[PDB]
């Protein structure tokens, strides 16, 4: 191979290189990692550093879905969150295909050299067992695999090799995050996979893969603020509707408990029966028209970034926000469960996280930043164990017993 | 002799110079001892003359060994430290004992003149300029630089230890069946191997090693058990902790303080209750290594208390990969939590406790979680899997917990042991209001200007009742107003608050609180029965809460 230039990468003013410990690893993926690595560098991808490069950026290992091969997973959040900027508008049309098939396109980095000034930036560690030796210390000499700068370094190259098929495909929409290649089209599914079956054929005899998992946009619900249906209405029952209804008028324009309000007269018992009148079911039905559709006026702000709740509402099911600013929601969703996380919360929370990042990046092109309804240690215990995403979301830990709980479910 | 290993390349901190710190004046027989030093280090090639064009200093003292006639060299390098580069510890922790498989062959090798054999990278070496002090101050003195790892530099551990592993790496390589762990002085290396085939391949080990510039002494090499290794004691069937003495001074130097936390620090791993606040309070506004530190009431009875613990007994037996890892969790006092870690009954690999004193509201529940997690870490760590649980909680209890908690939490493979005292809920709120039990509308109020509030309640069979508060603030009152209901009732009751504060820390169920307010609230309800807490938006308009809000406020 003959060198080619390799295009000066520096990081943000003021800000220094990732200094974020290792944390420990099992040997099953201790062993995996060792001989990926090995491989690496005899491939001239990584090279064995010392102690003088002050860095670190975490490492470990994860199997993706439909697949068995151990795969080599770098958390470069940090580093990301302090590397230049580097100036892709995001299709709009690939959120309404029919089927978008997921592509793993993150070995054609690796054949590109990364800027000698700013490897020691992407210094990793392999742990050993009882530290029986000091860890394993490499960096990257090509581009990384996780890193923000790799995908815009290697745009130019990308749009060569898919040049041809989209051509041959104009009504077939390509999109790019990361390591992952997402074709979406409105063709039956039969011959769509038949053509994404074209493209990764075409991507492997150029070696932009080395030797499924679809979405339907389409199926992708709201879920809606809905009003309890009850014939018999409690002193409680009017209160928990009365805080749900207050709370929705952050959100919502014209919604009013005047009527309700009147029913809770005097030192009402919270399990006495109070009838409505005819005007508080008037009340009531007028507001329930007000939250049947999503709030219009809601923009997405491609500057400012994406901010994701989550509720657990119990029996398998979880409900999702997604915002910028409060009570101006962009989507709202539910999760129904799913068969093998019976019994697990971290492993239903860590496929909701994906399924929600997902969407995102279909929708804006974006992960939103996660405030999960987790303990940091609980979560970061175990949610490895379930992480099947070559990439790694924002998050963050709140700890609210809330009422919006059942405020959308 | 110096290893002929490549330097490893260091830098100052950006926009930083060399030390200039001047040389304090020494007595005629420690610079004459100083002197004796250097020399032979110097045709040693450890240190080298320099010349008036250097402009930079440390430092250097000379103390004598302990119970010794000997000098030693001792260098401040305090100032060279702050200026010299990060570093990153590679390492992620200390190697267990307990994380060494049973070998048949088992030799530890003296590795102790190590640093002073691994090379200094060249263009740094004029930062550690140092001077040998003329009592005269006429004579200008003798000034070297360091050609070799100094001892006492910010950059040596991690250097020398990266030049060791890369040193033991062809021989690893050519013997992937020879476990070997090495850490400073001591180097393990164990197999199972006949006697004569074993202490074959250590020689061999010693002239690998001897190429590359470190010496193995036979007067400290270690043939027959018990083999000495990391301040433990190496059987064939067992590991023993070898008593640590601590040190008996009647004047201690700020060296001698540093030297006793950093030792402390270490068995604070192995024993628990291990404190030295007290004795880092005595180092704060101290200038030099030489400085005479007295010990404060608080301090010597710290160190006192340190004796004591250690000098508990501390063994354990080895791991076998064939069992699998068991470990058992038990509740102990001020929620203390104590674990074992077995593969046969009764044959600990680590005994540990675990004191939970972070945090103002918590249960019994939630402390064994994260007591399980703390547990299974530590178990990658060492072995690299996670053990099988045996815990003092009903399979009932826990998933009566898990399916009310509105936070996501789970615990791994585990079987239930029946052993007092067992993990348990000690109250539940109800899920629906309670039929027939009185409706207390519950509030509180405060004045931010003057701390004074009240707190009372308003219920549907007419009682109502306020309370004078001093000294509190918005979020306490609402907590006292919910206990004066808890207080003036019966055994089943409905209680609606505004306060989000107050309903939050009751929905999360604790047992345990820093406030003697919700400790009481905890006892009230682990007496009552049945318990219904409902939320209500303040001001509104709604009926028992309008009523009890204008008698707060």
């Amino acid at each position: 191979i003959s060198p080619i230039e390799t295009v000066p990468v520096k990081l943000k003013p003021g800000m220094d290189g990732p200094k974020v410990k290792q944390w420990p690893l099992t040997e099953e993926k201790i062993k995996a990692l060792v001989e990926i690595c090995t491989e690496m560098e005899k491939e001239g991808k990584i090279s064995k550093i010392g102690p003088e490069n002050p860095y670190n950026t975490p490492v470990f290992a994860i199997k993706k879905k439909d697949s068995t091969k151990w795969r080599k997973l770098v958390d470069f959040r940090e580093l990301n969150k302090r590397t230049q900027d580097f100036w892709i508008p995001h299709p709009a049309g690939l959120k309404q295909k029919k089927s978008v098939t997921v592509l793993d396109v993150g070995d054609a980095y690796f054949s590109v050299p990364l800027d000698k000034d700013f490897r020691k930036y992407t210094a990793f560690t392999i742990p050993s067992i009882n530290n029986e030796t000091p860890g394993i210390r490499y960096q990257y000499n090509v581009l990384p695999q996780g890193w923000k700068g790799s995908p815009a370094i290697f745009q130019c190259s990308m749009t060569k090799i898919l040049e041809p098929f989209r051509k041959q495909n104009p009504d077939i929409v390509i999109y790019q995050y990361m390591d992952d290649l997402y074709v979406g089209s409105d063709l039956e599914i039969g011959q769509h996979r038949t053509k994404i079956e074209e493209l990764r054929q075409h991507l492997l005899r150029w070696g932009f893969i080395t030797p499924g998992y679809e979405l339907h946009p389409d199926k992708w619900t709201v879920q809606p603020i809905v009003l309890p249906e009850k014939d018999s209405w409690t002193v409680n029952d009017i209160q928990k509707l009365v805080g749900k209804l207050n709370w929705a008028s952050q959100i919502y324009a014209g919604i009013k408990v005047r009527q309700l309000c009147k029913l809770l007269r005097g030192t009402k018992a919270l399990t006495e029966v109070v009838p409505l009148t005819e005007e508080a079911e008037l009340e009531l039905a007028e507001n329930r028209e007000i939250l049947k559709e999503p709030v219009h006026g809601v923009y997405y702000d491609p500057s400012k970034d994406l901010i994701a709740e989550i509720q657990k509402q119990g029996q398998g099911q979880w409900t999702y926000q997604i915002y910028q600013e409060p009570f101006k929601n962009l989507k709202t969703g539910k999760y129904a469960r799913m068969k093998g996380a019976h019994t697990n919360d971290v492993k239903q929370l860590t496929e909701a996280v994906q399924k929600i990042a997902t969407e995102s990046i279909v929708i804006w092109g974006k992960t939103p930043k996660f405030k999960l309804p987790i303990q940091k240690e609980t979560w970061e215990a175990w949610w490895t164990e379930y992480w099947q995403a070559t990439w790694i979301p924002e998050w963050e830990f709140v700890n609210t017993p809330p009422l919006v709980k059942l405020w959308y479910q | 002799p110096i290893s002929p290993i490549e330097t490893v390349p260091v830098k100052l901190k950006p926009g930083m110079d060399g030390p200039k710190v001047k040389q304090w004046p020494l007595t005629e027989e420690k610079i004459k001892a100083l002197v004796e030093i250097c020399t032979e280090m110097e045709k040693e090639g450890k240190i080298s003359k320099i010349g008036p064009e250097n402009p930079y200093n440390t430092p250097v003292f000379a103390i004598k060994k302990k119970d010794s006639t000997k000098w030693r060299k001792l260098v401040d390098f305090r100032e060279l430290n702050k200026r010299t580069q990060d570093f990153w510890e590679v390492q992620l922790g200390i190697p267990h004992p307990a994380g060494l498989k049973q070998k048949k062959s088992v030799t530890v090798l003296d590795v102790g003149d190590a640093y002073f054999s691994v090379p200094l990278d060249k263009d740094f070496r004029k930062y550690t300029a140092f001077t040998i002090p003329s009592i005269n101050n006429e004579t200008p003195g003798i000034r070297y630089q360091y050609n070799v790892l100094p001892m006492g530099w910010k950059g040596s551990p991690a250097i020398f230890q990266c030049s060791m592993t890369k040193i033991l790496e062809p021989f690893r390589k050519q013997n992937p069946d020879i476990v070997i762990y090495q850490y400073m002085d001591d180097l393990y290396v164990g197999s199972d191997l006949e006697i004569g085939q074993h202490r074959t391949k250590i020689e061999e080990l010693r002239q690998h090693l001897l190429r590359w510039g470190f010496t193995t002494p036979d007067k400290k090499h270690q043939k027959e058990p018990p083999f000495l290794w990391m301040g433990y004691e190496l059987h064939p069937d067992k590991w023993t902790v070898q008593p640590i003495v601590l040190p008996e001074k009647d004047s201690w130097t700020v060296n001698d303080i540093q030297k006793l936390v950093g030792k402390l620090n270490w068995a604070s791993q192995i024993y628990a209750g291990i404190k030295v606040r007290q004795l880092c309070k005595l180092l704060r506004g101290t200038k030099a290594l030489t400085e005479v530190v007295p010990l404060t009431e608080e301090a010597e009875l710290e160190l006192a208390e340190n004796r004591e613990i250690l000098k508990e007994p501390v063994h354990g037996v080895y791991y076998d990969p064939s069992k699998d890892l068991i470990a058992e969790i038990q509740k102990q006092g001020q929620g203390q939590w104590t674990y074992q870690i077995y593969q046969e009954p009764f044959k600990n690999l680590k005994t540990g406790k675990y004191a939970r004193m972070k945090g103002a509201h918590t249960n019994d529940v939630k402390q064994l979680t994260e007591a399980v997690q703390k547990i299974a870490t530590e178990s990658i760590v060492i072995w690299g899997k996670t053990p099988k649980f045996k815990l003092p909680i009903q399979k009932e209890t826990w998933e009566a917990w898990w399916t009310e908690y509105w936070q996501a939490t789970w615990i791994p493979e585990w079987e239930f042991v029946n052993t007092p005292p067992l993990v348990k809920l000690w109250y539940q709120l109800e899920k629906e209001p309670i039929i027939g039990a009185e409706t207390f509308y519950v509030d509180g109020a405060a004045n931010r200007e003057t701390k004074l509030g009240k707190a009372g309640y308003v219920t549907d069979r007419g009682r109502q009742k306020v309370v004078p508060l001093t000294d509190t603030t918005n979020q306490k009152t609402e907590l006292q107003a919910i206990h004066l209901a808890l207080q003036d009732s019966g055994l089943e009751v409905n209680i609606v608050t505004d306060s989000q504060y107050a309903l939050g820390i009751i929905q999360a169920q604790p047992d345990k609180s820093e406030s003697e307010l919700v400790s009481q609230i905890i006892e009230q309800l682990i007496k009552k029965e049945k318990v219904y807490l409902a939320w209500v938006p303040a001001h509104k308009g709604i009926g028992g809460n309008e009523q009890v809000d204008k008698l707060v406020s």
